[PDB]
Order: structure tokens, then sequence, then C-alpha cells
RNA sequence: UUUGCUCCACACAAUAUAGAUGGAUACGAAUAAGGCGUCCUUGUGGCGUCGCUGAACCAUAGCAGGCUAGCGAAUUGCAAUGUCAUUUUGCGUGGGGAUAAAUCAUUUGUAUACGACUUAGA
RNA sequence: AGAACUGGCGAUGCGGGAUGAACCGAACGUAGAGUUAAGGUGCCGGAAUACACGCUCAUCAGACACCACAAAAGGUGUUAG
RNA sequence: GGCCAGCAUCAGUUUUGGUGGCAGGAUAAAUCCAUAGGAAUGUAGCUUGCCUCGGUAAGUAUUAUAGCCUGUG
């Protein structure tokens, strides 16, 4: 019930977070899915390479800037999934395509805000222990990403920030949690601990 | 020998006697034990006193609890209603945690207009000592 | 078919004035319903005794319920079916608490494993095995030793709401 | 207070619909926190309201509101039907409705 | 099918510690220190004493039991390696062109070379695997012993210079030239 | 030639909604594993505890939301937005603020089908 | 290319097979409500990211009969007899 | 005296819940009870070197300081 959703999407399958978006985002919700450089997709990595690599292929003979544009970041990846699952030549899903944002990393007007993950698209769920995946960073730099390195430099950058933070509302909740035991042995919180509460 | 640190994992293992917690189907929530393993995806359950029959339930449907009691394999509804008891299981169950939840969110489902009303207005002293415990910077 | 129940059934060629006492057959049939156990008679009986539906009656038809349901028996099942080119014998092994858990879970195990249809299958003999020693077969040897515990190592939280505010944890 | 709210605000999904055809003279709507057809079966009757905003002002009211009621339940997920007086637009697909409490049997 | 238990166990020598926590397995002891990360592998390690380690696995199949009897036995090369150690014989074998081997330390690390393979002008470089010293025997002329306390960066390095130095259009069965393996032992024994 | 224009302050009118009505509430890594606590020689360390859903947590007592420094709250008749939040753009009111270029025509040829380009000129 | 029996298209829209004269369902006054057929229910797309037991990892996996193909011959790939 | 709504009371068709009474079957089978035999994935006790009163090692021992099956009522 959230305006903005933000999705965390390390570690979720590409084809089954892109149907449970393409779902919500034609039902009018604003999705902004971060840190899509550490999305998964099953199959071993050549497999999916050669996956691409087919699809590298499929060019306009006459004028090649005409036929299907392969976009190389790991974002576009995963908008070319989301998109061939909603009807995007009309003015309903040129619409519902307004409402998402895609990044790699996690931009500045987005790290202090709370990320959500979809349970029934981890890859840590779905997919039987054993199989091999594909994070779609490694594949997406073989094709012909350039930034990949900075993409790494940038969440490093802030996560020794987001530790920094962690740290200082973990002594938070220290000093409150220390102090709150007092307010524990009274007669309201008898009176209220009965109403499940 | 020498010092060897190992840290892998400590497990909910099914065997004969352990208790679970039956979350799906016609004896929803209530408690059982393991009396005999039939293969890797299907047990047989009894449980007296929480009401349930001796079924042959799959584990796809039960929730395997951390607390266990010794009863041989196979034993029958007039054995394993002894054990329960002599092992105290359900009183070992109250004792937890999770037991404590599971009635923590049944009763504030069943709370009325008016006791959701009585939760705000002490909910508002609640919070009016932790101004006054935490009254600092 | 469907969840099966076994039946029996008494079978009988019609009378005539020359032999107004013929003899009666029984089978244990697993079917779905009292009209499929019917047709299955007249099916394995037809291949066996000179009599059809229309020569012959049926006797009576009741339904066989377990005296143990409520304790596992390690099956032994024998049975034959048509593969894509040939017939076979088989025997395979169940542990299911009731004979007619066994049959169902003997035609999943068949329709996977050999692409085996209902209509390609002729069982031929459940029996429980009263000793540990004639059980045969290694999938079943595995659940028949003393002190059974397993784990189970990865649990997965089935999910009703659409999204999630903390990674899952999967430790059992 | 800031409390105010008296109706469950639900979306508008489609039109009843086969593949390739549509019926625009009933509408899915999608309610919030409703999961199952039982617990759907609590919202029939209880009627919505399509509350959107116009630019010419008729009545001295900026805002104009299409009434109707929910009808039936829809598959397995608490997606239930409604049958508006007016259709609704069409444009209005995954558009915030309000599912209110007036024929009410609590 | 699935076999619902498969254990094995390393037995773990005296003076001989082992450290393992999410499948890494750090392995320290009287010479040496080796650290393999198993993260591909569904494996449980137990502690069931100090002497000796059960590993196990649960309800796995042929593919995944076949590899678990490979995980005992990267253990016990990694304490193996640990207590005795290993080191690799090679020896060089030439019909006329003499192979002369040296060990250069350039901008980078020690690279071994390789000149006059039979007759060639070209040198053949191939870096140490650091953890392996580089050793020759003297008492016999055309004889080099590899030697470290981990197997793989020594027979990695001892298969460096078997590949390095191949034979190019001829047959093979005549020009017999080369520098092969030919002990593979430990090195307190 | 204080008519131009820029910005900041209510008095406005006005247009436009892909669709606000309590709160988008922030570690990272791992899942055959972790969170939190707790001391300790400070570790791939002892010890406790927790998960099995966020149905949580935070907020929320009044005329569409008061007060004298305890009173105002009715008849909006039995439901009919029963409103009210924004994004813009002009016009008054006064508080400041800055005081230019481009194109055509003429020219140049590093350019040139025409446009374009590159140059020069108070 | 040619006959026998019926059914259909021609002369016929409709729901399904993405698409199609002939296949599956079903044949039509104009509307409302209800229930289904054939086919379907991750998303495009209305409808279970249902449930249950298995099998399968493919460096051209495989997925809706007509129908848009594949064979002898193989393989200590794995599973079952 | 008109249109448009809302609610009652009905009618026609329908959809979806709650709950009660019976009837049948091996007059359900089971469980539970009663009883008699039996065995092992062997309980007690007992016998062996270890040794934490047999523990863990196995030999007897078929309910004992756990129980299980099968027949019959």
């Amino acid at each position: 019930s959230q305006p903005v959703v933000v999705i965390d999407a390390k570690d979720h399958l590409l084809g089954r977070l892109a149907s449970t978006i393409a779902k919500q985002v034609l039902n009018g919700q604003k999705i902004v899915v971060v840190r899509a450089e550490a999305l998964n997709i099953s199959g071993e990595f050549f497999r999916n390479k050669l996956k691409y690599h087919d699809f590298l292929r499929k060019a306009t003979a006459f004028n090649k800037t005409r036929g299907p544009f392969h976009f190389r970041a790991p974002s576009r990846i995963l908008y070319k999934a989301i998109r061939g699952m909603v009807s995007h030549k009309t003015a309903r899903g040129k619409a519902a395509l307004e409402r998402l944002k895609i990044f790699e990393g996690i931009p500045p007007p987005y790290d202090k805000k709370k990320r959500v993950v979809v349970p029934q698209a981890l890859r840590v769920l779905r997919l039987k222990p054993g199989r091999k995946y594909t994070t779609l960073g490694k594949l997406s730099t073989s094709v012909g990403w350039k930034y990949e390195d900075v993409v790494a430099k940038l969440e490093d950058k802030r996560k020794v920030r987001s530790a920094e933070y962690y740290a200082k509302k973990r002594a938070f909740t220290k000093k409150v949690s220390s102090a709150s035991a007092a307010a524990s042995e009274s007669d309201v919180a008898k009176q209220l601990a009965s109403f499940g509460y | 020998s020498t010092d060897s640190i190992v840290k892998a994992s400590n497990w909910r293992l099914v065997e004969v006697g352990r208790v679970v917690l039956i979350k799906k189907g016609q004896s929803a929530g209530k408690l059982a034990a393991i009396v005999e393993i039939i293969d890797q995806k299907k047990v047989l359950i009894d449980g007296p006193k929480a009401g349930v029959p001796r079924q042959a339930i799959n584990l796809g449907q039960v929730v395997l609890t951390p607390l266990t009691f010794a009863l041989p394999r196979g034993a029958r509804t007039a054995t394993v209603s002894k054990k329960w008891a002599a092992a105290a299981v359900c009183e070992k169950w109250a004792a937890s945690s999770w037991a404590k939840k599971i009635a923590q969110r049944e009763r504030r489902a069943a709370l009325t207009d008016f006791e959701r009303f009585q939760v705000m207005v002490l909910r508002k002293q609640k919070r009016y000592t932790v101004k006054k415990a935490l009254a600092k910077a | 078919m469907a969840h099966f129940k076994e039946y029996q059934v008494i079978g009988r060629r019609l009378p005539t004035e020359s032999v107004p006492e013929p003899k009666l057959f029984r089978m244990r049939i697993f079917a779905s319903n009292e009209v499929i156990a019917k047709s299955r008679y007249w099916y394995f009986l037809q291949k066996l005794h000179k009599v059809k539906k229309a020569s012959g009656e049926i006797v009576s038809i009741n339904q066989i319920n377990e005296a143990h349901p409520t304790k596992v028996k390690n099956f032994g099942v024998w049975v034959r079916y048509d593969s894509r080119s040939g017939t076979h014998n088989m025997y395979k092994e169940i542990r299911d608490v009731s004979r007619v858990a066994a049959v169902e879970t003997l035609y999943q195990d068949m329709a996977a494993r050999h692409r085996a249809r209902f209509r390609s299958i002729h069982i031929l003999k459940v029996a429980e095995i009263e000793k540990t020693a004639d059980v045969k077969r290694q999938y079943v040897k595995q659940f028949l030793t003393k002190d059974l515990k397993f784990p189970l190592p990865h649990r997965v939280q089935k999910s009703t709401k659409t999204f999630s505010y903390k990674r899952p944890s999967t430790f059992y | 207070a800031e409390s105010h709210r008296l109706y469950v605000k639900g979306k508008h999904l489609s039109y009843q619909r086969s593949k390739r055809v549509n019926n625009p003279n009933v509408s899915l709507i999608k309610i919030e926190g409703v999961a199952t057809p039982q617990d759907a079966q609590f919202y029939l009757g209880k009627r919505i309201a399509y509350v959107y905003r116009a630019s010419k002002e008729v009545r001295g009211s900026k805002i104009r509101v299409m009434w109707g009621k929910v009808t039936r339940t829809h598959g397995n997920s608490g997606v239930v039907r409604a049958t508006f007086r007016n259709n609704l637009p069409a444009k209005t697909f995954g558009a915030s409705v309000r599912i209110f409490l007036y024929p009410s049997n609590i | 099918m699935k076999y619902i238990q498969t254990e094995q166990q390393i037995e773990v020598p005296e003076g001989v510690t082992v450290s393992i926590k999410s499948r890494i397995v750090k392995v320290v002891g009287p010479r040496g220190t080796l650290t393999k990360n198993l993260k591909h592998i569904d494996v449980t390690f137990t502690k069931v004493n100090n002497q000796l380690i059960k590993v196990a696995v649960h309800n796995g199949g042929r593919k995944h039991v076949a590899a678990l009897r490979t995980v005992k036995s990267l253990v016990d090369n990694m304490i193996t390696g640990v207590t005795k150690g290993y080191k690799y014989k090679m020896r060089y074998v030439y019909a006329h062109f003499p192979i002369n081997v040296n060990i250069v330390e350039k901008d980078g690390a020690k690279f071994i070379e390789v000149r006059n393979f039979l007759g060639d002008k070209k040198i053949r470089n191939v870096p140490v695997r650091d953890g392996v010293t580089i050793e020759f025997s003297t008492n016999v002329k055309d004889e080099i012993v590899l030697s470290g306390n981990s197997v793989e960066d020594v027979s990695q390095n001892a298969a460096d210079l078997q590949q390095i130095c191949r034979v190019r259009n001829k047959d093979i069965r005549k020009f017999l030239d080369g520098i092969y393996v030919s002990h593979k032992g430990f090195i307190t024994e």
C-alpha cells in the first residue's frame, strides 16, 4: 500500500520478478527496481551467454539501425523482460511503463528508503539447490557493458555509509531496550499484555 | 587431539516422537506427535490431548517444533496419550515464545471495538512513560 | 482414475436348464467407483473364461476396507504392463499405510518412470510382507533400520502477500 | 483527528472479458486485503464509488462521482465483479475506487 | 533414488587444527596453512570429536553422493600437505638437443624458462605458483624436484612444464623429447 | 524613454490529473545458515535468545477536528463529493534584482546542388 | 490422379487451434441474468506462481491432436525392471 | 398527480454460506476394551573383557523397570 515501492533485486530470478512486476505495474503501482546488477537467472553461464548471442544475431538486414536493439545494461535486460510482458504498443501499456524505473546499484534518491523483496521470485526459494544459476552482472559485462566496475565501486562507497547508519541505530535500540525494561513492571503493561499487546 | 572448530547446522530433525504443529487442513493449528516414518515426504502422526486422529499426513502440511519426547516407534493411541503426559509436552509448549505469539496473534484478532479503543488510550500511557524513562538527549 | 477404492466382485455365467448352478468367480479390483469396478470385472474375466457381460451376471459387489489402516506395511506389488514395444512383468515395493494408497502410489510411480497409463497396466498380486528379509528393494530398506532420524534442510515459507520486508531464512 | 476513512481503496483492473473480446458492462475490482473468495463474500452488495475530478463545475462541485455495487465474486483470489450505473470509462484501468460499507450486515 | 543419509569421516592427525564455518575449510598445522572454499557443494560438516570430523549429506542423489567422497579426499589432501607436504620429481628427456632450465625473477615473480628445447630459439616462460618452492636435484644432472604444501599448486605447476615443453608437427612417438613427471612423493618422506 | 524582464512575499482567477487521504518505517552478507544479547584471552571464539510471517512497528481521544486562563457541538430532517490535498499559467499588491543577443541582408572559401558549414565587418 | 460409406465446406457466422474455406465445440431474431462446451488459468490475457507422486539439466532442452516432420543405429548420462 | 434513488415486504430465476434430522455398509472399518498366542528394527533383568550398577560391544531372555503384531469376543 506504499505509493513508491523499492525492490531489492539481489538474488531474484529474472523472469519471475519481471512477471510479478508487470502484473503489479499494470494495476497502478509505481515500482522502482534497484541494484539489478545482482539479479539471477537460471541455467549455467555459457548457456545463457549463448541465449544472448542468438539474440545479437537478430537484426534488420537492410539497415541494422532499424531492427531489435540489443541493450546491454542489466537494468535494460530486465527492462527487455518486463516490456515483453506488458502490451506496450498501446496507451495502457505505455502508461504502465511510465510507472517503472530500474537502476543498477542503489542511487542516492533510494539509498535511505526501505527495500522490499519478492518472495515468490527469489532464487533461494525457487531454485533447487545444486542447480547452476547466473548473475546478471557477470553476464551483461560479457556482452559489452562497461560500467560494472563503477557500480561495484559506488556500491562499496555506500555500504560503508549504511553500515555507519546501522551502528548508530543499533546503539539507539540498545539504550531503548535497556530503558524500557523498567517500564515493563507497571500495571498498564499488566493491563495491555492481556489484550495481545 | 588439538582444538577443532565447526559451525554448520543444528536442525529440527524428523524422528519418532517429535512433536509437530499441523498447519494445513482439518486439524489446523493443533499439536501432534510423529510415531512412524513412512518415507522422506510422508509420516504417521497422533496427538490425543490436542484431539487429532491418527493420520498419515505428508510433511508438506506439518511444521516441526523444537521439542521431542521419547516413545517407541509405532505406538498406539493408548500409548501416545500416556507419554504425552508422562513427558509433560503441552505445558512445555506453552513455555516457548512460539506458542506465546500464536496465542497473541489470535487474541489480537478477537478484540471488539471497545478493546480496540482501550488499547490506544492505554498505549498513550505506555508512550508517556518511555519519554520519561528515556528522558535525555 | 481417481482416489481408489478396493472392491470385490462376484460374477456368474447366466444359468440354463442343463446347468442351473454355474461356479462363481471372485476378483479383488482396485477401481474408482462401483461402475468402473464392474467394468474391470468383465475385462479380466473375459480374458480368462468364455463369458461376456451379455452371457453372465454379477453376483455381488462389496467394498473392502482395511483391518489396520494405521500401520505401515511394506507392500510388495506384482504388475504386468504394456510398454511402447512389448509387454513386461515387474515387481516393485510400496511402503504406504493403506493397501489402496499403495495402488495409488503404484499408478503414479509407473506413469512417471515408464509412461504407462491406467489402460496399459494389469496388477497381479498385492501382498503385505510379513518379516524384514523378504523386502528386496533398496529404496524401502533404508526406512527399515533402527533409529531413523533425518533432517529437512531447506524449508520454504509459502507467502500470502506479494512483498516481504526481510530476506527469508531457510533453516528448520 | 486525521482518521477519516470509512472505505477500502480497491483498484479497477479491467472489464469482464475473454481472450480477444471484452464486455464493458462488468468491471473487475481488486479490493485490498482480500485473498480468497470466502471473505470476498463479505463485500457483496457493498457499493463502490469512482471519484474523479473534472474541470467544468456542476452543482457547485469540481469532483464527480460514479456509483455502483459489487455483484459477485471472481475467481479464486478475491477479485470481485461490479456493475456500475454508467460503466467505467476504460481510461481507469489501474485507478483507485472506494468500496464503502453502506448496505451493512455486520 | 535419493539416499536418506550418506556420511564420510575425515581423520584429523595430531597437532593439526581445522577451522570450518559456512563451508570454508581453514587448515593450519606444523608446516603451512591452507584455506579452501567449498560454497558450491551442499555438504554438512560436524565436529564429532577433536581427532576426526564427520562429513555428511542428506537426501542426495547419485550425482550428489558422488560429490561427497570427493570432499573427504580434498580435505585429506589438505591435511596431508600440511603434516608432510608434497614434492613432485620431474625428469628431462631429450634425444640430442639438451634442455637448459633455469629460474629467473623478472618484474613479477620467479618465472621458469627453458632454452634450447629441441634446438629452439624461443624461451618458454612459465611462472611459479606461490607456496611452491622450486628445487634442482644437484646429484643428477637432468632432474627437477618441485615441492610445496599443497598438491594443487605443485601439480598444476608440474603439468605446466609438461604443457609448455611439447613438440609440434612431428611424430611424438619418435620425437619423445620433453620434461615429464615421474614421482609424486611427500616432503618428510 | 521606469510600459519591458527576473526573483520573493497573499488577493486571486484559472487550467490539468494514468488517479494523495495516517506513516516509502533504510545494514551488509549467508541460506547444508544467520539476527540480537552477553561477558571473555577478541576469534571462522564461548554463552543465552529469536525466527515458523509486516495481521509487525510507529502514530491515532475533539466541529473535516474547539476552548474559559469546566462551556461551545442540534432541525446538514433516514443515504446522495459532502468536498478541501497538487502541477502549472496569466493579473493585481510591494520586497528586491540584472541592463543582452541571434537571424536576414553584405562579406570569406578550410565549405558548397539549394539549405547547411566556416569566416570578417559599427 | 481415381472410386465406396457418412460428415462437412461450398452456402456459415460464433468460442477454441496465435494465424487459416474444411479440424475440436457449437450452428445465429433483439436484450438481461445464470451455467457450461472445446480450450485454458506466471505475464501479455479473463481464470490456482493451486495441490499430489515422480522423471528431466540439453555448448540447437522441451512444451496445445489435424499441424507444419524426423530414422536406423547408438551412449558405465540418470532412473526403473 | 411525474422522473430518479434508498429501504422494507413479496414474487420469478439463480448464486454462495451456517446448521439439524435420519438411512445404508463387514449394521462402516478403525481407535478403545477383553483375551490367547507369536515374533523383532530386542524392553527389562541376567551372562561376558572394556567399564559411567551393563554403557557403548553381543549372547541368552519374548513384557519384565518400554512396547509391537496377529487371531477371537
